[PDB]
């Protein structure tokens, strides 16, 4: 985003004069072009181009192209309107609200408008919800998927988290760079983001309003399609405080009373393109009451909720009653004969079934009967969980007849209707918090813990299908129907004479090893759960010979071999002499497979049982995997490529026994290693994950004293990875204080010559760039724990003689070379240039060359104000700790005045000011600065933060706060800013006269007192504020 | 945010004045009325809306019967008061009361049940972190910026009088007088009838309230102005009704506020407002009376009439020792003085520890109002 | 099919107007007459037919005696009325009532038995899924696209006046004035005998109705037009009977509609159409008079004469306060506005839940009309 510096290098090389000021008015014009084919191609050009400008220095011109696409919302070519909304889905409307506050001429723009330029309420009420009410079935579907992409990106004003638009952009870029009941509902305490529940409750406010106050057929019809795609990405049970509107007034039943009145009308179900999306959304809103209500329909326990469930269970047995009389040509509790409202629903399921049986096309997702029969067996399932035996006991006759006819069309979710019935027939925050102080303290808290039978006709039909089908979505739901007939002890009479079904599961292991099987991935976790659970009644000797074939003789591990053992290990280690021999077999196989990070989740299960069963056996097994993995981490055979992969390996060294990690002979030879070649970002990325996860052990599991006595014996030279050694790989008396401090400051130097000087799509991926800038995020959390916690005494003093020192003739990454890389990290990665601000303070390096670029000491780029206001909250907290140095007090107050006041709701700059009130000479310099900056302290939010900082100052400087309270700030037209500077000026006069009359007269001069009262009589200010004028007349006459 | 702001509501009868603490003027001021559809409606796609609250009821007046829920500083009907506060918070201010401490004003010598039930609703209806109930007259004194005075508070609810000296307060010298704006309205519609204009219903009772809010004034001598009513010229004023009917009111105009100084016209023995001020000042200690005479503060909506201050000055000066000078300080803006006094109080830093907390209520119950606060 | 449409039938005295809901204009308009053959016929091969209905009666007029069944908004015989509804459904419209919801129009201040017997004939004579009876003046307001106004509705039935304000209705301010265009027909044949033109039977009584609906007009001032009738010219007009008799009518021509403004001419004390409109507005609440005066709506068959709007505006402006501006909206097409109001009303989605169903009638009987509608 350095459009300043990069354009200088080209112009002296190729002498063209072509800036980007001469191409955006060439792109603003083709959006206004005549032909509707010319307008489809110019709005894909803004999909690429307005996420890069709006966070750049040209973001004055970047906001204007957001404005013009909004006029393109009502052109009559159906491909012109759907490539608009994709360039209004990829907008980050928390970064867009930040530029509005900075604008003064852009709010006016053309024709000199007055008011605010409200992009967000105009792009959300008048495009995205508005384009739901379009006539095309093509335009209504694409507008729903944007409200899945808009809700994490809104920033409505004044939440109880993010306050400013400055603090809003800083929290979406710190989560990136600093780290069986049915599917409907939840029973957890459900930890949730408080401010992400607020953006999802304003998008379900304006969406239930064009469904009730709408006057068209087309607004009611395509806004039941936009509520079914929220609840499959933002479910109701997890985000219930967003969905809540009214019902039970407190775990919610949100908005489900309107939508039942849509279905009970005789108009709305007569078209299957959006009657199938109003059934998946009425089962999500009666299931979020399940964590509350459950203690006719005796398990509901809330009589204001029973007519909502009586209706859908009456509505879903009359729609499996019209799908049973259609799949079988039969003439027309659940009964649709006598209703004339549901004889209209029998002519609509018979138009979509004459086109399937006549036109052969098997692989269609959208069929509108095959799409409609999928919708009304998914939601007959989710209600039976709320039901009991007593409510269904008159209906087990009913629902089983319909499915025998409803079996052949869609058997994949007609056993999901059968899997559930048998359960319930058998009972069953101000930019210092976000960037540093909230992620810094999840770091140090996990280190102290590191110091620690009507089914008998229907069941026989489902087994003939598994031997003869080929779609592997159907083969997965039939291996869960048989793991429930063995837990709920149905006797093994499904195969009355022979062993027909169990012989067929053994043959399928022949097709996976060779590879003559198409979709073995989605069946191999559920093939092996069925087999181990039968042996408690094929025995566990025979089960483990089948899994050994797949691994060594077959496909790769992360699909076949590693999901093969998740059923075995959980069902063998968790749940006499025969059981001892089989546990030795399973632990040997994983040692061949330690390399994968999914195999390291299975082995956290193994170490927690030995601490419970037998603590003599617990310490033998943590020594055997100590000398396997640490030879792998030096030769980089361990797949730690993911941030799912570094999370599994750090909960391992807590649970591994500390006797196996107590000699530091092994952890250091695995640490101080050089990889083979660091040319490739497959190989650069696995060497810097071996150094971050054995360094979580040398901080918790062993203190500072033990580590440095060893390196005096082991000759680990600090020229290990030096600037002569690092250069040939990319192309291809030392203290123990001195050996370990050159290794952690030149590994900050490897991660920062890449992210600046590597291309973004050429050498690395983007999934490989989520985890390359995230290994620089947890290695700067390891360096501010050593310098602050004080347990590491020797390592703090070693860096201070090095950042002050030059490199050894250029053989090291010297401290002026390392800091040029970081100021071009300002703009691409602004959350990680706040962690490099807190290291340079901590070493005694307060060098005013680098601290002026980051604070700009004498529209805007949106990604620098996180760092400019982030390095001034961190530069005060270094001043507040050691306030004895007066050289740093007089710099930050004289220069940064409009920034020092406007941060005063923050815990590190709230403490900077109280010490100034403590100090005699430091209080007098703060008041000379406001008199120069009274021209900017006139806006109504900037003046409320001065009076809380000019509230209580030193009593020796209360004579300069009373000439500022009268001359400058009292003449404001705000009548609660003229009323609150009457509380603070009458209070200076009262503490002074009970004080000494000697020191106060030299404070407020007798010649200076007569200047003040001439200002109040020619004006009306004395006659307005009576309490201020009474106190100053008694001052003179005693003196 | 710092300090959380705070919320302030004045409910004397007649008007809700509400807004944020820390501002010079309230955001929302509206009539405290709950107006119910008396006539059964016959259309489809109306409302229905059981009742209308606030200036919505003023707009749709003719259908509605209007019920003031507060009479004489006393809430008659609690659900109607809850509806009015529901309207303040959600319809105007758009606040969650959970996010703000709320100050309520309340009148002197008022039944305990109003303060205790008022707190019970504030905690167990609109969940709120903290609240306070405060006396109307002291808030107006704060708004006037004076430490001392005798505050003559007269709203549409009742008239009250609280002498204060250097802060402090004198409980025995507090006087409450049952006269109001509303009783002047009932007198006024009674004195229009002799002219032939008959206003019989709640809807045009608020039309004579509007008449009295501008046309009415107080005589600097009653008999002299009643004598010059023989030659009618300036004392008559044409008034336009919303019907398009014209009303012409002569001497009848200034003898309506005269009732404050002559409650024999209403038929009550209870002394006029200047003798009630003497009754309060006479109950005070001899020493302080000098500044109470010179620091009389008028507050409330029914001290707005032109010439009240001059009439009170002439009568109190006539009754009192002419040894000392009787200054009356009656600001314009005196209508909103209670709300401004509530704004300044909740903006005070020390006052932020004297709040009744939600926690302290949950432990010690609704009765703690009187125990902590005045 | 969706909606099933609906049938709308207007049957004030003189004219049946009928058609479908969802149209802006009807499919059948014809006179509400039942014509029975007074003279015995001596031929073989005739008919016979008990009676002729509609315009078969208009065509074969001289043989017959003609009976209106609806007199002054009241149905005077019900076999004659049943035959008119039988004729609309099966001759012009050609529909089965079994297919269609039926909307009927009905008059302000009408005996209950007209609603209660009308619902019985629609439910039990012509089997119907649902129906409604609706007040004529509210329908003509809907046709004119207004939420507020005072409706003067007059047919060859009776004259009715209904004030309305933002929907609603005021039952105490609804006025009925028993002057119809039909009484003007009787007045016209009574005045014609002064010039020697004696018309005596029902057949030529409808010839004077035919004269009435295109030669008559309202004088823009009566005395002024009657004075210039001394010098006969444009005030006299030739007219042709289907006989071939020429009829020339003069001052006579405009003093027939004058009877609406001067009911002394027909011998009744009952005040004129301008005065009854004023009587309704005086019964209405004071505020709503301003917009009722400026939204006077004219509908029906005997509001069709030239000069009615012009005259009503002079006479209401003279009687009313001239501080506000009297505006009368008397559109063209006003003969059909009650029907147009029914076609729009039966096309409202919300109104399809407001019908009287066959099931509700079968369960709860004839009296339920006045328990669901007006």
């Amino acid at each position: 985003f350095h459009v300043g510096d990069w354009m200088g290098t080209i112009r002296t090389l190729t002498g063209n004069t072509f800036s980007l000021a001469d191409c955006i008015p060439l792109l603003r014009k083709t959006l206004k072009d005549e032909s509707s084919v010319t307008c489809k191609l110019a709005c894909t050009a803004v999909r690429n181009c307005v996420m890069s400008l709006c966070s750049s220095s040209y973001s004055e011109l970047g906001l204007q192209l957001i404005i013009d696409v909004l006029t393109l919302r009502n052109s009559s070519y159906w491909l012109v309107r759907t490539e608009l909304l994709e360039t209004l889905a990829e907008i980050d409307f928390r970064l867009v609200s930040f530029l509005e506050a900075k604008a003064e001429n852009l709010h006016r723009g053309a024709h000199h408008y007055t008011g605010l330029l409200k992009l967000q309420e105009r792009v959300l009420n008048n495009v995205v919800i508005h384009l739901l009410g379009d006539e095309d079935p093509r335009v209504r579907h694409v507008a729903a998927a944007s409200l899945i992409r808009l809700v994490p990106k809104l920033f409505y004003k004044c939440d109880q988290g993010q306050a400013d638009p400055v603090v809003a952009v800083a929290r979406d870029q710190s989560s990136v760079y600093l780290k069986r009941i049915y599917r409907g509902y939840n029973l957890l305490p459900s930890i949730t983001d408080v401010t992400m529940e607020n953006n999802l409750s304003r998008v379900i406010a304006a969406v239930s309003h064009e469904l009730i106050t709408s006057t068209t057929r087309a607004l009611t019809f395509g806004c039941c399609e936009a509520l079914c795609l929220l609840s499959t990405a933002f479910p109701v049970c997890i985000w219930s405080l967003g969905w809540h509107c009214g019902v039970p007034p407190l775990c919610t039943v949100g908005m489900a009373t309107m939508i039942l009145t849509l279905l009970s009308s005789a108009w709305f179900p007569l078209d299957l393109s959006a009657h199938q999306d109003a059934l998946i959304l009425a089962g999500n809103l009666l299931a979020a009451s399940a964590p509350k209500s459950l203690r006719v329909w005796p398990a509901l326990g809330d009589r204001a909720l029973v007519p909502m469930v009586e209706q859908l269970f009456s509505h879903l047995l009359k729609v499996i009653n019209i799908c049973a009389h259609v799949l079988d040509d039969v003439a027309p509790l659940g009964s649709f004969y006598h209703l004339p409202s549901y004889l209209r629903l029998h002519d609509v399921l018979k138009a979509t079934h004459a086109n399937y049986k006549v036109t052969l096309d098997l692989q269609n997702s959208t069929e509108k009967f095959g799409g409609f029969l999928r919708s009304a067996l998914d939601v007959l399932s989710q209600i039976l969980e709320l039901a009991t035996l007593q409510d269904i006991g008159k209906c087990v006759e009913e629902i089983l007849g319909y499915l025998k006819s409803c079996f052949s069309r869609e058997p994949m979710m007609a056993t999901v209707c059968v899997q559930q019935l048998l359960k319930t027939l058998f009972g069953t925050p101000g930019l210092y918090h976000y960037c540093f102080m909230a992620p810094y303290t999840h770091f140090t808290q996990a280190l102290a813990d590191a110091s620690l039978r009507l089914f008998e006709p229907l069941v026989i039909k489902a087994l003939k299908q598994y031997t003869t089908t080929t779609c592997v979505q159907l083969q997965k739901q039939v291996l869960d129907l048989l793991a429930q007939l063995v837990q709920l002890r149905v006797n093994y009479c499904l195969l009355d004479s022979d062993q027909v079904f169990i012989g067929f599961v053994l043959k399928q292991f022949e097709y996976i090893e060779v590879g003559q099987f198409r979709e073995s991935e989605a069946i191999i976790p559920n093939i092996f759960f069925f087999l181990v659970l039968l042996s408690y009644e094929i025995g566990i000797p025979k089960i483990i010979q089948l899994c050994d074939g797949i691994m060594a003789s077959g496909r790769k591990a992360v699909t076949h071999a590693i999901p093969a053992l998740q059923p075995i290990v959980h069902d063998l280690f968790v749940l006499g002499k025969e059981l001892e021999t089989q546990k030795e077999v399973v632990v040997s196989m994983l040692l061949r497979l330690i390399q994968y990070h999914q195999v390291l989740e299975m082995f956290i299960l193994v170490l927690q049982q030995c601490h419970k069963e037998n603590e003599d056996k617990w310490k033998r097994l943590s020594r055997q995997i100590a000398d396997i993995i640490l030879p792998m981490l030096a030769k980089q055979q361990m797949h730690i490529d993911s941030h799912e992969a570094l999370g599994v390996l750090n909960t391992l060294f807590e649970i591994l026994a500390p006797s196996s990690l107590r000699p530091v002979d092994m952890l250091l030879r695995s640490m101080f290693v050089t990889p083979n070649t660091m040319a490739s970002v497959s190989t650069v990325q696995l060497w810097i994950s071996g150094i971050l996860a054995i360094l979580r052990v040398l901080i918790s599991q062993s203190t500072e004293d033990i580590v440095l006595s060893r390196i005096q014996e082991l000759s680990f030279s600090p020229y290990l990875i030096s600037c002569t050694v690092i250069n040939r790989l990319r192309d291809g008396k030392n203290l123990p204080e001195e050996t370990f401090s050159r290794f952690l400051l030149q590994l900050v130097g490897i991660l920062l010559e890449d992210i600046v000087t590597k291309q973004l799509k050429v050498e690395m991926s983007e999934q490989q760039h989520t985890f390359y800038c995230q290994e620089l995020g947890t290695l700067l959390m390891c360096l501010i724990h050593i310098f602050k916690s004080g347990m590491f005494r020797r390592i703090t003093a070693a860096a201070t003689r090095l950042f002050r020192s030059d490199g050894c003739g250029g053989s090291f990454y010297t401290l002026d070379s390392l800091n040029l890389r970081a100021r071009s990290m300002i703009t691409t990665h602004p959350a990680l240039v706040l962690l490099w601000c807190q290291i340079l303070l901590l070493v005694n390096h307060t060098d005013y060359r680098w601290w002026a670029e980051v604070q700009q000491t004498p529209l805007g780029m949106c990604n620098r104000e996180i760092v400019r206001r982030g390095a001034l909250i961190l530069f005060c907290d270094y001043v507040c700790q050691n306030l004895h140095d007066s050289e740093h007090l007089t710099w930050l107050i004289v220069n940064h005045i409009q920034d020092l006041i406007s941060l005063s709701h923050e815990p590190p700059v709230q403490d900077f000011i109280s010490a100034v009130h403590r100090n005699s000479a430091a209080s007098g310099l703060f008041i000379q600065a406001i008199q120069s900056r009274c021209e900017n302290l006139s806006t109504p939010t900037m003046l409320k933060k001065t009076l809380q900082c000019l509230e209580g100052i030193h009593l020796s400087q209360s004579g300069a706060v009373l000439t500022l309270y009268v001359d400058r700030l009292l003449c404001t037209p705000f009548r609660v800013l003229a009323r609150m500077v009457d509380i603070l000026a009458c209070r200076r006069v009262e503490m002074l006269l009970a004080a000494n009359l000697q020191s106060s007269m030299a404070q407020l001069p007798m010649e200076e007192l007569n200047r003040i009262q001439e200002y109040l009589q020619s004006s009306g200010l004395a006659q307005r504020h009576q309490r201020l004028y009474s106190l100053l007349d008694r001052f003179r006459l005693s003196t | 945010e710092d300090e959380t702001t705070a919320l302030v509501c004045d409910n004397g009868s007649g008007l809700v004045k509400a807004g944020f603490a820390g501002d010079d003027a309230p955001r929302a001021v509206f009539p405290s009325i709950v107006g119910r559809p008396r006539h059964q409606g016959v259309m489809v796609g109306m409302g229905q809306k059981d009742s209308y609250v606030g200036d919505e009821a003023q707009s749709k007046r003719g259908i509605l019967t209007l019920k003031y829920p507060i009479e004489h500083g006393i809430i008659t009907n609690w659900d109607d008061m809850e509806k009015i506060w529901h309207h303040t918070f959600y319809n105007e201010l758009r606040v969650a009361p959970e996010e703000h401490p709320t100050l309520l004003t309340e009148a002197p010598l008022n039944p305990k049940a109003n303060r205790e039930k008022m707190t019970q609703i504030m905690f167990e209806t609109f969940n709120v972190p903290a609240m306070y109930v405060a006396i109307q007259a002291v808030l107006s004194l704060y708004a006037s910026g004076r430490t001392t005075g005798i505050v003559l508070d007269s709203g549409d609810g009742v008239t009250h009088n609280v002498p204060i000296y250097e802060g402090y307060a004198l409980p025995h010298a507090i006087m409450r007088l049952d006269l109001a704006g509303r009783d002047l309205t009932d007198y006024l519609m009674k004195i229009l009838t002799e002219r032939g204009y008959s206003f019989v219903t709640t809807a045009e009772r608020e039309i004579v309230r509007d008449i009295k809010e501008k046309l009415c004034y107080v005589a600097l001598d009653f008999e002299n102005e009643m004598a010059t009513a023989a030659s009618s010229s300036s004392l008559e004023k044409s008034y336009e009704l919303p019907d398009g009917q014209v009303i012409t009111i002569g001497n009848e105009r200034f003898r309506c506020p005269e009732t404050l100084f002559q409650p024999s016209f209403i038929g009550m023995e209870s002394a006029g407002i200047h003798e009630t001020t003497y009754n309060s000042i006479m109950k005070c200690d001899i020493d302080i009376r000098k500044d109470l005479y010179a620091n009389n503060v008028m507050s409330g909506g029914t001290t707005m009439y032109p010439g009240i201050a001059d009439r009170m000055q002439k009568e109190i000066t006539a009754l009192a020792p002419s040894t000392m000078k009787i200054k009356i300080i009656a600001p314009p803006e005196r209508k909103y003085s209670v709300w401004i006094g509530g704004s300044i109080l909740a903006s005070l830093s020390t006052f932020q520890q004297m709040w009744i907390t939600k926690q302290e209520y949950d432990e010690a119950g609704p009765s703690i109002v009187h125990r902590k606060c005045f």
